């Protein structure tokens, strides 16, 4: 029964642990008990203080060790992860697998957001799909993890005043009732509500604006202090957009962003960052770099 | 020594980004296909475009060098690797009077087993010789209108003496091209290189693509990356700037010299051409090319092309 599975789970995170993948199998059963907890949850995913909240991880696995040495490890550091766990860095089977583990075994603990790359198309262009393709010798895996991503929660909100998603804000969202309003249960659309949450950006630009990225939207801070002042919010936490210092404040403080993958693509050179949250919502900020690892193969270059 | 199987692995990696561009069409490349495997794991949008950027960025110098000399002239690849550019300039009607290229012995023999072994590659090269047979002995395949030469860059007396062997002439224009190469060896041999090509011809130029800017976090990384692939960049201390990338060409016996970054470079590119590539792939993230393409330059330098009017050469 459930006793066994969760002995053999406890297994699973020891080996996953030492960065080694678990078998085909093994994957398909996790994500099958990942989704029957996921189904249960909302789009916004109510979360209590104290907590730790990070950016995206893009399969960089030794610096998510590197996290949890500096975080403290789950479950006794209580953890949201605002999404963008694979593609780019080369160990997103190992650091997916370990974070969809860390939630089977302690869901109250782990909150794991959808980001812009837990999507179908994405992945098989950054990298993702080319890993699991390689790592095991078909699609099966990147197929069941895949399909999970359509149950990852939109969106946090930890006690009621800190609003955590991984893009930004949407045209067509005013209010978080919009927001569980939603059918997550899909692939990431090209348009519409769901898909600006995972997409959007913050800009120096005054109101809304075509987005650089060709899907979502720029919003200025006239966005975030109605948007913040209409849903009783002091701050809209986000991941998404590459930050050389880890973290950065903008449109006076009424949005942060958090990047947790230091030396991005492992050529960036940026510092990650986490936001701790204590018991009172007071924040503070961890800075690292990424673990001494000596056997990561080369990112490309112009050679 | 100890550095140059690192090095000459950099070949492996460079052809096998460029057929991946090609094989989802960032450019037209029959011929590479025959040199290196089609990678079954994509290369990220950002190295795609800048290996595009790259490509068209020397293939618009060598064009107009063509047209300035009207094909009666010599052009030397230094450090070709698996360079397809003989049988396109053959297909588009640009053929120079001969075509060198020039690399470690390891890497042309890597070429000329492709070149023999495979009809599409020896056909165009026996059609334009004075043979009916190929003679490939040594490391080294001559023909009337193509040579392929193993040769190490950094001993000057090897390079000149097969050249020569080759039949090179002197006094023909001369264009030679350091594609990824210059940067491999040390300041000081590079410097020698350059010489030996400004002292040869009193007509000539020389297009150097490589890194730039390379005083910085970003060029350190890249440095100890390189290094986890046992491949030391001997010549970064020349990788300083803009400025410094000019005054090496200036130095070191030439005319007149430009540089531009590469993604300077990218933003003069012709709107419709942008637009072809960028509905080629989807790249989210502009600021890792940007990054990636400051780091990097495209320079040419000219010498004695007054009547011909060299001076006047742009990308
Ligand atoms: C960066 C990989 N190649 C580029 C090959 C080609 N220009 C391209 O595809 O763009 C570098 C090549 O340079 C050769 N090389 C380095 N150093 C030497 C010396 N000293 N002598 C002869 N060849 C050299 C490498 O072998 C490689 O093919
Ligand atoms: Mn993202
Ligand atoms: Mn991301």
């Amino acid at each position: 029964d459930e006793k066994v599975f969760t002995k053999e789970l406890d297994q699973w995170i020891e080996q996953l642990n030492e960065c080694k993948q678990l078998s085909e199998s093994q994957v398909k059963s996790l994500c099958e008990k990942a989704k029957e907890i996921l189904t249960k949850e909302s789009n916004v995913q109510e979360v209590r203080c104290p907590v730790t909240v990070c950016g995206d991880v893009h399969g960089q696995f030794h610096d998510l060790m590197e996290l949890f040495r500096i975080g403290g490890k789950s479950p006794d550091t209580n953890y949201l992860f605002m999404g963008d766990y694979v593609d780019r860095g080369y160990y997103s089977v190992e650091t997916v697998t370990l974070l969809v583990a860390l939630k089977v075994r302690y869901r109250e603990r782990i909150t794991i957001l959808r980001g812009n790359h837990e999507s179908r198309q994405i992945t098989q262009v950054y990298g993702f799909y080319d890993e699991c393709l390689r790592k095991y010798g078909n699609a099966n895996v990147w197929k069941y993890f895949t399909d999970l991503f359509d149950y990852l929660p939109l969106t946090a909100l930890v006690d009621g005043q800190i609003f955590c998603l991984h893009g930004g804000l949407s045209p067509s969202i005013d209010t978080l009732d919009h927001i569980r309003a939603l059918d997550r249960l899909q692939e990431v659309p090209h348009e519409g509500p769901m898909c600006d949450l995972l997409w959007s950006d913050p800009d120096d630009r005054g109101g809304w604006g075509i987005s650089p990225r060709g899907a979502g939207y720029t919003f200025g801070q006239d966005i975030s202090e109605t948007f913040n002042h209409a849903n009783g919010l002091t701050l809209v936490s986000r991941a998404h957009q590459l930050v050389m210092e880890g973290y950065n404040w903008c449109h006076d403080r009424n949005v942060v962003t958090i990047f947790s993958a230091p030396n991005y693509c492992y050529r960036c050179g940026n510092q990650a960052a986490i936001m701790e949250l204590d018991d009172t919502l007071k924040y503070s900020f961890l800075q690292f770099d990424p673990a001494p690892h000596v056997t990561r193969r080369t990112p490309d270059y112009f050679l | 020594d100890e550095n140059d199987e690192g090095v000459r692995g950099t070949c492996e990696d460079a052809s096998l980004c460029k057929r991946f561009a090609v094989s989802i069409g960032y450019w037209h490349d029959p011929y590479i296909q025959h040199f290196v495997r089609l990678s079954k794991e994509r290369k990220a949008p950002e190295i795609n475009r800048g290996y595009f950027a790259r490509v068209h960025g020397v293939s618009q110098l060598i064009k107009a060098f063509l047209r300035k000399t009207e094909c009666h002239c010599q052009i030397v690849n230094l450090g070709a690797g698996m360079d397809t550019t003989f049988w396109r300039l053959k297909d588009e009607d640009l053929l120079s009077s001969k075509y060198f290229e020039v690399d470690f012995p390891m890497i042309v023999t890597r070429k000329l087993h492709s070149i023999k072994c495979k009809p599409p590659l020896s056909s165009p090269i026996l059609e334009l010789h004075s043979e009916d047979t190929l003679q490939m002995d040594g490391h080294i395949l001559d023909s009337k209108r193509y040579a392929v030469i193993g040769a190490d860059l950094r001993d000057l007396s090897e390079l000149e003496e097969k050249l020569k062997k080759c039949n090179m002439n002197t006094q023909l224009p001369t264009l030679l091209i350091a594609e990824c190469v210059l940067v491999y060896m040390t300041p000081e041999q590079s410097a020698n290189l350059l010489k030996w090509a400004a002292n040869s011809f009193e007509r000539a130029m020389f297009i150097n693509y490589e890194q730039v800017n390379m005083g910085d976090r970003f060029g350190q990384i890249m440095i100890e990356n390189l290094r986890r692939r046992q491949c030391d960049l001997a010549g970064v201390e020349t990788c300083k700037s803009l400025e410094s990338q000019k005054e090496r060409l200036l130095s070191n016996g030439w005319e007149t010299a430009s540089a531009v970054d590469m993604m300077e470079l990218y933003n003069r590119l012709p709107r419709a051409e942008v637009s072809r590539i960028e509905s080629l792939e989807f790249l989210d993230e502009m600021e890792l090319l940007e990054q990636l393409m400051r780091h990097y330059c495209l320079c040419w330098a000219t010498k004695g092309g007054n009547e011909l009017g060299l001076k006047e050469i742009t990308y």
